[PDB]
């Protein structure tokens, strides 16, 4: 029946969106089904074609009074319910990908599409970080200030860095004693730990 | 008199004020306990000890007289964090003491607190015994009650309320019991002296610490060593136990089902088997779909469709070795059988009684046989039901009953027996000496593509989630197929048994990219395979 | 004691607000006294515990948790229900003491048990 | 846009973050009456017009950024000393339904003092660790009775603490939330 | 006004945000009159930085501390006016609607909402709804069998905290009345179950959300 | 802890049998028919008939219940909570009033038979609504230091009786009934069916009487009160005379007890 | 009860039985059989989505809806003895969606209090599980395996919330 293959692509909403909130740090959403949306486009295409036929019988003045009515408001549902189905699937990705753009602000299983959308919405982050409001830095950490001052140790030779505050070295398990603000971006990037 | 009430206040207050570094450890535990309605306390040692040393010294001196005063401590300790009825509780212990051999107990341990370990060789079922108890006074029908503990008591004779010699019986009625439990242990093998057979002891649970264990596992137990009675002024030893120690994720899966979708899986999944083999690449496949195995089906009028696979090969000793890992279950076998009864079954001697063979034992699973033609005479006969039936049927001697045997049989040997498998192959050889180099080479070594575990796993996933279909377009190809086949026969033999096997190779064949249907491709690589010839 | 005799009188009540037991009652009676005069069922009823719990609670706790005192009064309850209602007159010798009552049995959602 | 486990609730580090906020009275070891502090969130002439020993009142995270070094020292409050607590238990005890009329910050004030300011008290804190423990038990007696009573309308609490209202809100609010979706289908 | 009283009105905002399921008005004022005593002091530590050590640390520390509250709250906005898109834009199309969007939305809010809005219905437009029949092709239907657009449940639960009003003007509030031998009270009521219940001042309680939506906005409650 | 926060005659019936049992003591409100008038009174009638047929064969209270207990779901329902039935009781009840009270012989009678009646039905209650009930009627206990003082002498005269009445053949049982029971102190001429019987124990003109006995005062006091309703009933019997169409169900009711 | 929420579009999609009320050419596909009529008094297993709409749309409507197993009169007693123990799972696994879909279809009273009744004892021992943090895994594990998709979001959400403000506190 039309609704099989939507009921069977729900499932896998539902899969990546367990296996996304398993472990956060491990966000790889799977490879689109390309298949599975064309064969239900297919079979709404194949609906289309029947309600025009169903309207030449219509024409034609094939009982339409009640069974051209019942058949296509029936087609008119199973339709729909098709439309649901898609909508909700891209709109989890979608999801999926805008809390990705606020951080990130390796393609290849995005749809070509949602590539798009996705520089797209890096875009609307970045105008909305400049201009007025920049002051507060809108894609910092969200957790509270406790400390000013922190020791951190050297985790990656990255070698010579610049930042705003200044420049470092970070030799490998060598250890500072700095001030949270300027080095929250490396911990973040993973050059450092809090020890 | 006093001495009771000092020492169980000061376990109490040991249980009220033990903290390490921020969180009373013993409170919380006892709370978070109560609330999964676990009634005991898992205490440790070194803890006590750092505590107050004297308390340990009396709990080291006399474990009997003392461990029940320090369970109704924890009782009342219990009530206060959760009441504004409860039993009592039971006391847990963990130890780091050294470890004595289970053969150097003697005569200088009794009622002590001894640890050792071994292997757990048997278990008793579940019996009752009482804690709470009501009684009955036979001549003024008086009524009182007891409370038993146990730990090293029988019906008082102090009539109350004369009252006469003996008169206390006993209302099951308005009692209260528990559980308790008898196990073995046996010498660990490796310390046994040369020469002798592994010395064993008997020993008691009760309450939680019952139906924790199984037989064959290794174990480590804290316990009182103890005598009790069953020569002259001789007593027979025993231990009191207090401590014992002895599906996919996603992130599976993933991989999994990246696997499914590579282009060239069947390839992969042929070349990981035997790698160390030469040649033989048909006998590869033929062991890939025997491990994926059809479709099993049951129709409206009741009759039910095999699934299994059934290969015959005629260097074959390694395969089946492999076979025997690789499978998620697995019977290993030569051709006469590990008794009497054979592969399928046999009557034996006195009342008769019924045993199976290696064929009802790997049900389920996948069977090996390591030597065809050394089957028996029985078994040359019982292997028809056996293989075509899945069951095994015997009525003799007043016996009669039908077993099961649902496996895919794997065989080797080197007639009308070939008709019962589905596929039949030759091994072949090759002779480069750079192959016995290289196993000489690792033989020396040893002497001075997918692993087996991951393809096991994927191949226990494949069984699980998926189990297809033929498409319209395989059963005309297959049906045009079986004509032509016949009527070629005929102008110059195939059977509806074979078709009904092909077409299980065709599903086993789709199994393996989880494809919900099977296609032509399938179908051609099917008969393309079914050339046993 | 005493509380023997309450918990008679609720069952009792239990017996007379669901009345399809009481036919059960009856026509066992009636079918033994009729063959009598020319196979006898026995003095057994089956008993819906869904019924004692929609009816009281308290009861069907009492039975299904405290047997021993929640069962026999019940049963002494049954007997006097088949008792009363009417009875083929001049019994034998047998009869008349046959220390014989009537017994229950019980189905239906045992839940934990 | 924000993370999934800040839709509905406070985490715990933003509980710190408001108690933080709070007034406390200190002694300074140093005098800074006749640079100035400058601050913008908060009163500027109490840190400017300190006075060696002589007690004052500032928020609570720049009593403690003092006391990090030797400048300051932190007076305890009232309510938390060995007496009080040991009437607020009597009066736990007492009433067996109503709560004690502890300060909704108790827990979390009690838990930084000890961490930052072990020495400036006057009672021996291995007691004051006990009777918190025991006010902490008795209330969680009390609220495990409380969810008994989860309804399609309404409850009402008294002297439950932030920390502990927090504990338990996700799960108050869901059950009260089906239970009111339950009720309201069948009038429909 | 004073800079001591705006960080508590920041406060109150934040942490009301966080609790309502709606979305409450934006704070026009406030926020610019913050944003411009920010830029003043970051000025002011630069200035002094370039000319003991401890002022100048209660400094720097109390700027991220005013930063990170702003952060938070802007972010909660942003979120929720990704989930009720369609629910604004269909509040903005009503001619008779009660209040403008631009009352209720910041100008940037006002910008990311029209462009995010663009943004993702060209995103499903080509990839979905091309294919679909004329009748379907709508996104924002309405009359469809399942409602296309979400909006505020305005029954959830949600924990509260009586104040009172907040000058302490008892005798002046009319709808303050008292109960016997005790704090005076407020009265509501609950009209699904045609009932009442009085909110005493100081006593916590778990309430509706839309039955005490009225005194929120007035400040007579806070949310906890 | 947590917390959170005609119409009239059928709320007249349902407090008026939420003890089980009444006095009658109300006036009736609202309309029944006059079948109904007939048919009730007819119902109660043969009730009391068969209880003073019983009487006059001189059959025990046990015989008289198992008599009579299956004849209340036919005629007369107890332990009910239809509306109807509770009506039809009361009813039937003040229709026999007003046939009843029109000579001495008639409300002795009556007042017999209903106060039997009364009797039967107080016996087929539980022990908490007999409780209830005779709270209800706003119904001296003595003090435990004047039992204790007087145990000697209660518990003599009350051994006997709780071995026949209550079964309790062990002096153990007694004594600890005894220890449990309760005592009521009133003038010796209010219970003196059982002073002639030597049941109670007295004491200045004051007899001492268990708990477990004294529901010979609670019936007492039923046909006292009924007998006096009865004579203010016959005062206003021509009050009655202006409707006809009840005479002739009155004098039919009447002419079985003549 | 959103637009978007997967688990409301998964929970649609379970079947009911139905009754036809009029014989219609050509929906045979229903039946499996696209070529042929549905006929007056055929019985047919529908999912949630078409059947709320043909059981109201006219008058006759087209279906009637007969009453599903998963709330037969067996489950409500079993329900009513002991609601702690009993395995919702096994029954359904979207119970308490389904449940107020057909209260509101049918605006039943009694199923109501029945089903908030085992709402409210449940959560007890939910609550009771959540609390319960280590310093045990079977003790808890056989009651997680008998709750509902519904409750397991409860329970992971007060879990994580209690073992959050116990690392804060003893960190
Ligand atoms: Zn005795």
């Amino acid at each position: 029946m039309y609704g099989d293959l939507g009921n069977k692509l729900v499932l896998e909403a539902k899969r990546t969106k367990q296996l996304y909130a398993r472990s956060n740090q491990d966000v790889n959403l799977p490879m689109y089904h390309e298949d599975i949306i064309r064969n239900i486009l297919k079979e709404v295409s194949n609906l289309r074609k029947n309600t025009e036929y169903l309207k030449e019988q219509q024409q034609l003045g094939m009982l339409d009074d009640k069974v051209a009515k019942c058949q296509y408001f029936v087609t008119l549902l199973c339709m729909e319910r098709n439309k649901r189905c898609l909508l909700a699937y891209q709109r989890l990705r979608t999801d999926i990908l805008d809390s990705m753009a606020w951080n990130n602000n390796d393609t290849n299983n995005l749809s070509h599409q949602e590539q798009e959308y996705l520089k797209e919405y890096c875009d609307l982050i970045t105008d909305l970080k400049s201009g007025d409001l920049v002051d507060i830095d809108l894609s910092g950490s969200l957790v509270p200030p406790s400390d000013v001052f922190i020791d951190v140790r050297v985790l990656k030779d990255a070698g010579e860095i610049q930042t705003e505050y200044g420049v470092f070295n970070l030799i490998k398990d060598s250890q500072f004693f700095v001030r949270q603000s300027d080095v929250e971006r490396l911990i973040q990037q993973g050059y450092l730990q809090k020890i | 008199d006093d001495d009771n009430t000092e020492i169980i206040k000061s376990f109490k207050n040991f249980i009220l004020e033990f903290r390490l570094d921020s969180q009373f450890i013993y409170r919380d535990q006892l709370r978070n306990n109560i609330l999964v309605k676990n009634y005991s306390l898992t205490v440790n040692m070194e803890h006590l000890i750092g505590y107050n040393e004297d308390i340990y010294k009396k709990l080291s001196d006399e474990p009997s007289d003392i461990i029940p005063l320090f369970e109704t401590a924890i009782t009342q300790v219990a009530k206060r964090i959760s009441i504004l009825s409860l039993p009592t509780f039971q006391l847990i212990l963990n130890s780091n003491a050294n470890q004595i051999p289970l053969r150097d107990l003697d005569s200088e341990h009794v009622s002590k607190i001894v640890r050792l370990s071994g292997i757990i060789i048997s278990t008793s079922v579940l019996s009752s015994r009482a804690t709470y108890l009501s009684i009955m006074c036979r001549n003024c029908r008086h009524t009182t009650s007891i409370t038993i503990n146990n730990f090293n008591v029988s019906l008082p004779r102090s009539c109350l309320s004369n009252c006469g010699p003996d008169p206390y019986i006993i209302i099951h009625e308005s009692s209260k019991f528990i559980d308790q439990q008898f196990l073995k242990l046996q010498e660990i093998p490796e310390l046994v002296p040369v020469g002798e057979m592994p010395r064993n002891l008997t020993m008691t649970c009760d309450r939680y610490l019952t139906n924790k264990v199984i037989p064959g596992t290794r174990v480590t137990i804290v316990g009182i060593y103890s005598i009790y009675n069953s020569g002259v002024a001789i007593r027979t030893p025993y231990i009191k136990i207090l401590g014992i120690q002895s599906m996919f994720t996603e992130e599976e899966e993933e991989e999994f089902l990246q696997l499914s979708r590579n282009p060239k899986l069947y390839e992969i999944l042929t070349n990981s088997i035997a790698p160390s083999i030469f040649g033989n690449e048909d006998i590869k496949k033929a062991i890939v779909c025997l491990l994926m195995g059809g479709s099993k089906k049951i129709l409206p009028d009741g009759m039910r469709l095999r699934g299994d696979i059934n290969v015959l090969l005629l260097a074959k000793s390694q395969l089946l070795k492999f076979v025997e890992k690789v499978s998620p279950i697995a019977v290993y076998t030569s051709g006469k059988g590990s008794s009497a009864a054979g592969l399928t079954a046999s009557v034996q001697r006195r009342e008769f009684y019924l045993e199976g063979g290696a064929m009802v034992l790997a049900d389920g699973g996948v069977v090996c046989i390591d030597e065809f033609d050394k089957m028996r005479d029985e078994d040359r006969v019982a292997i028809h039901e056996a293989m075509e039936q899945q069951t095994i049927s015997i009525a003799k001697a007043g016996i009669t009953t039908v077993l099961n045997s649902r496996t895919s049989v794997l065989a080797a040997a080197n007639t009308t027996i070939l008709s019962r498998f589905d596929m039949i192959f030759i091994v072949k050889d090759d002779h480069n000496e750079e192959r016995d180099i290289s196993i000489a080479n690792h033989v020396i070594n040893i002497h001075t593509e997918i692993s087996i575990e991951k393809m096991k796993r994927y191949i226990t996933y494949c069984r699980l989630k998926c189990a297809p279909r033929l498409s319209p377009q395989a059963a005309e190809k297959l049906s045009s197929n079986f004509v032509t086949i016949r009527k070629q026969l005929l102008i110059n033999p195939i059977t509806i048994r074979q078709l009904e096997a092909i077409i299980r190779i065709t599903e086993s064949l789709a199994k393996l990219e989880l494809s919900p249907i099977a296609q032509e491709r399938h179908v051609d690589e099917a008969i393309r395979l079914f050339q046993a010839s | 004691d005493a509380v023997f005799g309450d918990r008679v009188r609720r069952f009792q009540e239990f017996l007379d607000t669901f009345t399809s037991y009481r036919d059960s009652v009856r026509s066992i009676q009636v079918y033994n006294s009729n063959n009598a005069a020319n196979n006898i069922l026995p003095h057994r009823i089956i008993i819906s515990l869904d019924d004692l719990r929609e009816f009281d609670r308290s009861f069907w706790s009492g039975i299904l948790v405290e047997p021993a005192y929640f069962i026999p009064p019940a049963e002494k309850a049954l007997t006097d229900l088949a008792d009363s209602m009417d009875d083929v007159p001049h019994p034998n010798a047998s009869a008349v003491s046959s220390r014989h009552p009537w017994k229950l049995s019980f189905k239906g959602s045992f839940g934990a048990h | 846009s924000l993370p999934a486990h800040l839709q509905q609730t406070f985490s715990p580090e933003e509980i710190q973050f408001i108690v933080e906020n709070e007034p406390i009275k200190i002694f300074p070891r140093i005098t800074t009456r006749q640079t100035r502090w400058q601050l913008i969130t908060t009163d500027d002439k109490a840190l400017n017009n300190m006075v060696a020993m002589r007690s004052t009142e500032v928020v609570l995270w720049i009593a403690l950024l003092l006391k990090q070094q030797s400048k300051c020292s932190i007076v305890a409050p009232q309510w938390l000393t060995t007496k009080e607590l040991d009437r607020k238990i009597q009066y736990e005890k007492t009433h067996p339904d109503r709560f004690s009329e502890l300060p909704w910050n108790w827990l979390v004030l009690a838990r930084i003092l000890f961490n930052k300011a072990k020495d400036d008290f006057h009672d021996p804190i291995h007691e004051l660790r006990g009777k918190i423990q025991d006010l902490r038990e008795i209330r969680q007696i009390k609220v495990l009775k409380g969810l008994k009573y989860l309804n399609e309308s309404h409850l009402q609490l008294d002297n439950l603490s932030l920390l502990e209202i927090n504990e338990l809100r996700p799960f108050i609010t869901e059950i009260m939330d089906k239970l009111r979706e339950i009720h309201t289908a069948s009038l429909t | 006004v004073s800079p001591q009283q705006d960080f508590s009105d920041l406060m109150k905002s934040w942490k009301n945000e966080r609790c309502s399921p709606e979305l409450l008005p934006y704070p026009h004022q406030l926020m610019k009159r913050l944003l411009n005593r920010i830029s003043m002091q970051s000025q002011l530590i630069e200035n002094i930085s370039m000319g003991s050590k401890l002022p100048l640390l209660c400094m720097e520390t109390e700027l991220e501390r005013l930063k990170f509250v702003i952060r938070s709250y802007i972010r909660c906005r942003l979120s929720k006016i990704d989930k009720f898109s369609l629910y604004l834009r269909q509040l903005n199309e009503d001619e008779n609607s009660l209040i403008s969007l631009t009352d209720l939305l910041s100008k940037d809010e006002i910008k990311y909402h029209d462009t995010h809005s663009l943004i993702w219905l060209k995103l499903v437009n080509d990839s979905i709804l091309k294919y679909m029949p004329e009748e379907l092709q709508a996104i924002n239907d309405t009359e469809g069998s399942v409602n296309m657009i979400d909006e505020p449940d305005w029954n959830k639960f949600v924990f509260i905290h009586v104040n009172g009003p907040p000058d302490g003007k008892w005798n002046e509030d009319p709808l303050l009345q008292e109960n016997e031998f005790g704090k005076p009270c407020y009265t509501v009521t609950i009209p699904d179950l045609k009932e009442e219940v009085e909110l005493t001042i100081g006593s916590i309680y778990v309430m509706r959300y839309e039955v005490i939506r009225d005194l929120l906005r007035d400040d007579k409650v806070a949310l906890i | 802890m947590f917390r959170q926060s005609s119409e009239e005659e059928k709320k007249l019936y349902a407090r008026l049998y939420e003890s089980k049992l009444s006095f009658y003591d109300l006036p009736p409100q609202g309309e029944i028919t006059l079948e109904q008038f007939e048919i009730w009174a007819i119902d109660r009638l043969k009730i009391l008939l068969e209880i003073e047929s019983c009487l006059s064969r001189n059959k025990s209270i046990k015989e008289i219940e198992t008599i009579i207990k299956p004849q209340f779901q036919k005629l007369l329902p107890f332990n009910t909570e239809s509306l109807e039935d509770r009506k039809k009781d009361y009813y039937s009840h003040f229709i026999l009033r007003l046939c009843f009270c029109r000579s001495k012989e008639l409300r002795e009678k009556f007042v017999r038979a209903e106060t039997f009646l009364f009797k039967i039905r107080f016996n087929m209650l539980t022990s908490t609504d007999q409780t209830k009930f005779v709270q209800s009627l706003d119904l001296q206990f003595i003090s435990n230091e004047e039992k204790a003082e007087l145990s000697h002498q209660l518990y003599q005269t009350v051994s006997a009786s709780l071995q026949f009445q209550l079964n309790l053949n062990e002096e153990h049982q007694r004594k600890q009934y005894f220890q449990q029971e309760k005592f009521i102190k009133l003038p010796f001429e209010n219970v003196i069916e059982l002073v002639g019987n030597r049941l109670v124990f007295l004491k200045d003109g004051y007899a001492y009487l268990p708990q477990f006995q004294q529901l010979n005062l609670l019936s007492n006091e039923f046909a006292s009160k009924l007998n006096q309703e009865l004579i203010k009933t016959y005062q206003y019997l021509p009050r009655l005379n202006e409707d006809d169409r009840l005479l002739p169900i009155l004098n039919h009711l009447s002419s079985g007890y003549t | 009860m959103g637009y978007y929420d997967i688990d409301d579009v998964l929970a649609d999609g379970t079947e009911f039985p139905c009754k036809f009320q009029y014989d219609i050419p050509g929906l045979g596909y229903l039946e499996n059989n696209p070529g042929r009529p549905i006929t007056k008094n055929t019985k047919l297993s529908l999912p949630l989505w078409l059947a709320r709409i043909l059981a109201i749309v006219g008058p006759v409507p087209f279906v009637e809806l007969l009453p599903p197993d998963m709330f037969s009169t067996k489950v409500m007693n079993a329900i009513k003895t002991d609601p702690v123990a009993l395995d919702l799972h096994s029954i359904n696994s979207h119970f308490f969606s389904l449940a107020i879909k057909w209260i509101m279809l049918f605006s039943e009273k009694e199923l109501a209090n029945v089903v908030s009744e085992l709402l409210l004892q449940r959560a007890q021992e939910l609550n009771h599980h959540a609390s319960s943090l280590s310093i045990t895994n079977i003790a808890t594990s056989t009651f997680l395996l008998k709750l509902e998709e519904m409750e397991k979001e409860i329970y992971k959400k007060s879990h994580e919330s209690y073992k959050d403000t116990k690392r804060w506190m003893f960190k």
